[PDB]
């Protein structure tokens, strides 16, 4: 993991389908594929994620001041630790099987949903200057206050003025 | 939350009868089409309030 980045999300955030977690996280990470009889690598690619994140432990790190602070020379600040979840819940309507009234008809149940990343793409060994851009304007959206809108990549993507191909429904 | 109900309606009656001789001869207390429309009103009052 070459960059890490925590954020915090707000409310209206917080309530979305895909954004179950009060904190997400930005990472960029290095990949290889080696040979299985030694460490020959035969290919490296640089993968840029999203995930929202809970928290799992605690550790110690230097504390780094602003400029209307001052720190002590050796002064450490203590930071959690997150990791990805399996599930995470969320209250929907429903109705009650066994109800006996008209007072306990409707209610609100819980139910636990799969979590799946909010971004998920790769780059070759090459172009490492695109993945850091990528890196940095998602991690940017996210800090404009919102949720994640823009995906959109040149290099996958069909050919533009191709009259014959497009003509194709896809509403 | 809110919520949506329904009510179904429901249906009650009853017969009278008089014959056509009786209509002719003369009673000692009144008609006896009022009477029997008096009785089958009250029989069906009692029975709507035992059935609420």
């Amino acid at each position: 993991m070459l960059f890490k980045y925590i954020h915090d999300v707000n409310a209206k955030v917080e309530e979305g389908r895909r954004y179950l977690s009060d904190v997400v996280r930005v990472a960029l990470d290095k990949e290889e594929t080696t040979d299985p009889d030694t460490q020959e690598v035969t290919s490296t690619s640089y993968r840029v994620t999203a995930y929202p994140v809970v928290q799992v432990g605690e550790e110690e790190v230097p504390y780094i001041p602003v400029h209307p602070k001052t720190a002590e020379p050796g002064q450490k600040v203590t930071v959690p630790t997150y990791d990805v979840p399996e599930k995470l819940p969320v209250l929907v309507r429903g109705r009650n099987p066994e109800a006996t009234g008209d007072y306990d008809d409707h209610i609100w149940v819980t139910e636990e949903v799969e979590v799946r990343p909010l971004v998920d793409e790769v780059f070759k060994e090459d172009e490492f200057e695109k993945a850091r851009l990528y890196y940095e304007n998602v991690a940017a959206q996210l800090a404009e206050g919102d949720d994640i809108r823009h995906y959109y990549r040149k290099d996958l993507d069909r050919e533009a003025g191709h009259y014959s191909v497009s003509r194709y429904p896809s509403f | 939350t809110y919520a949506r109900k329904a009510a179904f309606v429901k249906f009650l009656g009853t017969t009278r009868e008089v014959t056509h001789p009786m209509t002719l001869v003369n009673s000692a207390f009144g008609n006896v089409i009022a009477r029997q429309n008096k009785d089958g009103i009250l029989w069906m009052l009692k029975q709507i309030e035992q059935a609420l």
